[PDB]
RNA sequence: GUCUCCAAGGUGAACAGCCUCUGGUCGAUGGAACAAUGUAGGCAAGGGAAGUCGGCAAAAUGGAUCCGUAACUUCGGGAAA
RNA sequence: GGCUUGUGGCAGCCAAGCGUUCAUAGCGACGUUGCUUUUUGAUCCUUCGAUGUCGGCUCUUCCUAUCAUUGUGAAGCAGAAUUCACCAAGUGUUGGAUUGUUCACCCACCAAUAGGGAACGUGAGCUGGGUUUAGACCGUCGUGAGACAGGUUAGUUUUACCCUACUGAUGACAGUGUCGCAAUAGUAAUUCAACCUAGUACGAGAGGAACCGUUGAUUCACACAAUUGGCCAUCGCGCUUGGUUGAAAAGCCAGUGGCGCGAAGCUACCGUGUGCUGGAUUAUGACUGAACGCCUCUAAGUCAGAAUCCGGGCUAGAAGCGA
RNA sequence: CGCGACGGGGUAUUGUAAGUGGCAGAGUGGCCGCCACGAUCCACUGAGAUUCAGCCCUUUGUCGCUCCGAUUCGU
């Protein structure tokens, strides 16, 4: 008989199954859509989980409560240093999808991407590419390198460049082994792509020349894992009475008598966290450049000198001194998780979109308790220098 | 102009806050909230500002065993402000009104919160403090 | 120049962004820094006899 | 499950509970982890029985000193109201 | 459960009449044709070397005979509201008093508080209030023992470690590693309010909308912990009762002695952030246009078109595959 | 070649350690102001204690270890 009342079922059927990602990196399932008119660029980047804080600003929407008024909202910092182009690669538009067509890479790789090819760096021989890396030094092998080149040109339809992140310059992370990851261009012709990837070969692309300020991203990365969890924690169904005999963290039936058997949309105990996410619309509210005024937490109304960096440091990160990124709102993962960051796959238009962020107050006490100095100055003047 | 921002509920059905107008009533009791969709096994709770269904437990005979509408005035849940600073009052209180808003008495004992104030012109007009 | 607060319990400065603001019955307005001063307040324990608080330090000319 | 004898110090009204001396004893297979579910013990913003057949369970009350104590009553009580 | 469908429920045909006029906007008397198995009966085919027998709670899925929501046709449709009908099951359908109830009834909210199935879904899931053992009381009946689809009160709810299903976890997938492609499967968003339009269209007046746009909110989903809130055996610091080490100092015992604060970690609509776009179409309204010298959305050929469908996006990634 | 073990600094929690001194202290007991007892108070002292165990930086400084092995895998 029908259920005697309503209520919508607890959990999506749309993140099935609730298993760990077969990966840790952030993978883009899909890429913004090409525009030949416009001119080459890189469509995603990666970064690493810094941490939170909160900042201040005075609000501009019009027909708003909080018109001219100040609102604080949380926000994600993310270290983006430079990548490094270290490779091309081009795919063919066949009636079965994609397929990769060639893979060129450049003359000379880091150790800490070499560290990506090995399971145990340090008792290897560290042959990677040194075979590859010979046919640049000879003129027949020039050509032949340059073919390649050429080759793409005339059949790739799409391209993707090889970059790796510089992990050694944030020594929080305690890792040497370099991430990397297909970046598509977008912009301009195939032959465009081609030119625009190989001239970057071993060089540095900042995240400024990927993202902006003000402009909605989408963050990529795995969940903060929770292991084996129950089903009124993993599901969200509701607990059972007091009273209930051997146990009420449960779901009470499983099924009907018919189907004799047990579904796939019922709530079950499993692994909860470390799934894959994308997760849309996430606003850029500053780009920190280092060695520039914006790379501080100064503001136009705040002229206290600090950095971004909270005294003590970023709890489990460590001190932020490369390029990051400012980002309204929560990142998935825990904190010194890489994070791919991609441009928007949709045509960002709504007013919240548009609007232009002026921040007036960076907040910079310690997170490591109830912070009460924004400097270490401070501090120490409060206490008469302690 | 704009409406309200979403506050923490802190006052359920059969929550009991005490009267802050002169009407005679010394309670409501809360049997209902306007505007409340629910779902299942979710009681109905409401917020500064918020109009709910109440009864008078305590007060004149005149307004007791009746249902009639009044506005939430202050509350003891704590409730973010947009600037980030989190307020709360010392009791719960509330004003009986009538379904167009008005003030059944004529006064109100103590402060209000804004966000109730902004809602409702005619509480404003005879509130003393509002916060 | 920025705004800032004072906890009216310790004295503290309380910067932009956080803060807890009660109101008392009689239409006082405390702002604490942190749920330390709060509970210490509604616990009825007078800042005066407290070592750490600023009121204490200006009454023993610390 | 099975009769009975001897019975220290402190706290306290007390062979109550809690700690100790004489005497006895570390006998209950061990090791490493700290998931779900469980068993046992807890706590919790705001509301306060809306839960449920039903306040089930839990919480609240609790010692002593002083003050004060209604209906009703078989005049004794009720009463630690 | 099965056959049957009298009964129950739902639907059609004829047109006497109702509807101020007017059979058919909306109704359908007298008759007559059906559907359904969410009623109750009829039967006794399966089960008496036993298929756990009420209801609620919990949880998923399915149906449409559509309560609300999207798009439309009709009206005795001025507006507002309402009624009839079409495509339509994508989303939702609530908080309570009394009763063991199913059913019912009332209060209140809501866009709406539609109806049903899944062994009258669901007891090795719970609960045990009822019914339906043994104790006991009343009323009626009986000479009596005792009886009562009469009332009342107390009355043990057992087992999973097997197979499968389902949930996750390794492995396998022909050296090893990195970066990828991708069949296929899953899938998700939802509804409301305010302001403006506007006291405007419409109307004698009373009354009284809507699209665009703006700002919020509900239900739901996925994350997240800067801030607030919660949790303490940080046994972190302080305070404190009893005992104890000859005192002091410093500790220990009372399985966490107790109390205040308590970072970290975890965590809450009790906190914060985010939640998507093309194509093809249904109903329906049209274009051109014959059959049928006219007419005609239809016959050939076309157009617009939705909470629809498919894709895209999001989750997974095959004894599939590439560099 | 960095890592590891100490230590230091940063950060945070509690709330001002022990010792010394006091012409602070309700008072009380002796002696001829001195002496003894006294919870508590004040100064040194936002002091002392704790702070990764899944916090941050790190030789000013100290110390150690940098690899004995084992199991397989071929177009
Ligand atoms: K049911
Ligand atoms: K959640
Ligand atoms: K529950
Ligand atoms: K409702
Ligand atoms: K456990
Ligand atoms: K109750
Ligand atoms: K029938
Ligand atoms: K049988
Ligand atoms: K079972
Ligand atoms: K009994
Ligand atoms: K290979
Ligand atoms: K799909
Ligand atoms: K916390
Ligand atoms: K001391
Ligand atoms: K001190
Ligand atoms: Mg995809
Ligand atoms: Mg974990
Ligand atoms: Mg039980
Ligand atoms: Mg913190
Ligand atoms: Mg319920
Ligand atoms: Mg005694
Ligand atoms: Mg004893
Ligand atoms: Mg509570
Ligand atoms: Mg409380
Ligand atoms: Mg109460
Ligand atoms: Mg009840
Ligand atoms: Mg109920
Ligand atoms: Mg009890
Ligand atoms: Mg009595
Ligand atoms: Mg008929
Ligand atoms: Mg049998
Ligand atoms: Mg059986
Ligand atoms: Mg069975
Ligand atoms: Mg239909
Ligand atoms: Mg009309
Ligand atoms: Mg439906
Ligand atoms: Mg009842
Ligand atoms: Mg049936
Ligand atoms: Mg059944
Ligand atoms: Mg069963
Ligand atoms: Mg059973
Ligand atoms: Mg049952
Ligand atoms: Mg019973
Ligand atoms: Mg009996
Ligand atoms: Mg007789
Ligand atoms: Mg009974
Ligand atoms: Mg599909
Ligand atoms: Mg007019
Ligand atoms: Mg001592
Ligand atoms: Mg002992
Ligand atoms: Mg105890
Ligand atoms: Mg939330
Ligand atoms: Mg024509
Ligand atoms: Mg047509
Ligand atoms: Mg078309
Ligand atoms: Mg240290
Ligand atoms: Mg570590």
């Amino acid at each position: 008989s029908h259920r005697k009342f309503e209520h919508p079922r607890h959990g999506s059927l749309g993140f099935l199954p609730r298993k760990r990602a077969a990966r840790h990196r952030g993978k883009v399932k899909a890429f913004p859509k090409d525009d030949p008119s416009k001119p080459c660029k890189l469509t995603a980047f990666l970064g690493y989980k810094a941490g939170m804080t909160h900042i201040v600003r005075e609000v501009e929407k019009p027909g708003s409560k909080l018109h001219k008024k100040e609102t604080c909202e949380a926000v994600t910092i993310v270290e983006t240093p430079p990548m490094v182009i270290v490779g091309v690669v081009g795919y063919v538009k066949t009636p079965r999808g994609l397929r990769c067509l060639n893979t060129v890479w450049a003359q000379h790789l880091s150790e800490d991407i070499k560290r990506r090819f090995y399971k145990n760096w340090c008792k290897s021989k560290k042959k990677a590419f040194l075979k590859y890396s010979k046919k640049y030094e000879t003129d027949e092998g020039k050509k032949d390198i340059q073919a390649q080149l050429e080759k793409l040109k005339k059949y790739a339809c799409v391209i993707r460049v090889l970059a790796h992140t510089q992990i050694r310059k944030m020594k929080g992370l305690k890792q040497k082994k370099a991430h990397l990851m297909e970046i598509q261009v977008n912009g301009g012709s195939i032959a465009q792509k081609v030119d625009f990837a190989y001239g970057f070969f071993e060089k540095q692309v900042p995240v400024d020349a990927v993202f902006q300020k003000d402009e909605m991203i989408d963050i990529i990365g795995v969940t903060k894992g929770k292991g084996y969890e129950g089903v009124v924690t993993r599901w969200g169904v509701t607990r059972l009475p007091r009273k209930t005999h051997r146990g009420l963290r449960k779901v009470a039936c499983i099924g009907a008598w018919h189907p004799a058997r047990v579904s796939f949309t019922v709530a079950r105990a499993g692994q909860n966290g470390y799934h894959h996410r994308t997760e849309m619309n996430k606003k850029v509210y500053k780009l920190g450049k280092v060695g520039q005024e914006s790379h501080t937490a100064l503001t136009e109304f705040d002229r206290t000198e600090k950095d971004i960096t909270p005294i003590g440091g970023f709890p489990h990160y460590g001190v932020v001194k490369e390029d990051y990124l400012l980002i309204k709102g929560c990142c998935v993962g825990t904190k010194k998780r890489v994070v791919t960051l991609r441009q928007s796959l949709l045509n960002q238009t709504s007013r919240v979109a548009l609007e232009e962020i002026k921040l007036k107050f960076i907040d910079t006490s310690s997170k490591f308790g109830h912070g009460r100095f924004q400097t270490t100055q401070e501090k120490q003047k409060f206490y008469g220098r302690l | 102009a704009g409406n309200k921002f979403r506050m923490s509920l802190g006052l359920p059905v059969a929550a009991t806050v005490n009267c802050a107008d002169n009407t005679g009533a010394k309670n409501l009791y809360i049997i209902s909230v306007k505007g409340i969709k629910g779902r299942l096994n979710r009681l109905p709770s409401a917020c500064v500002g918020d109009m709910v269904m109440a009864t008078v437990k305590k007060g004149k005979p005149d307004l007791r065993k009746k249902v009639m509408p009044a506005v939430i005035v202050r509350q003891r849940k704590p409730w973010r402000r947009k600037d980030g600073v989190f307020m709360y009052f010392e009791d719960n209180a509330g004003v009986i009104v009538n379904p167009k808003g008005e003030m059944k008495g004529s006064a109100i004992t103590g402060p209000i919160g804004k966000e109730c104030a902004d809602l409702w012109p005619r509480i404003a007009s005879a509130a003393n403090a509002i916060v | 120049v920025l705004k800032t607060e004072l906890c009216r319990f310790s004295g503290a400065k309380i910067y932009p962004g956080r803060g807890i603001r009660f109101i008392r019955s009689d239409s006082q307005v405390f702002l604490f820094v942190n749920s330390k001063c709060k509970h210490y307040f509604h616990n009825k324990l007078k800042p005066s006899k407290l070592t750490w608080t600023a009121m204490y330090r200006k009454q023993h000319k610390k």
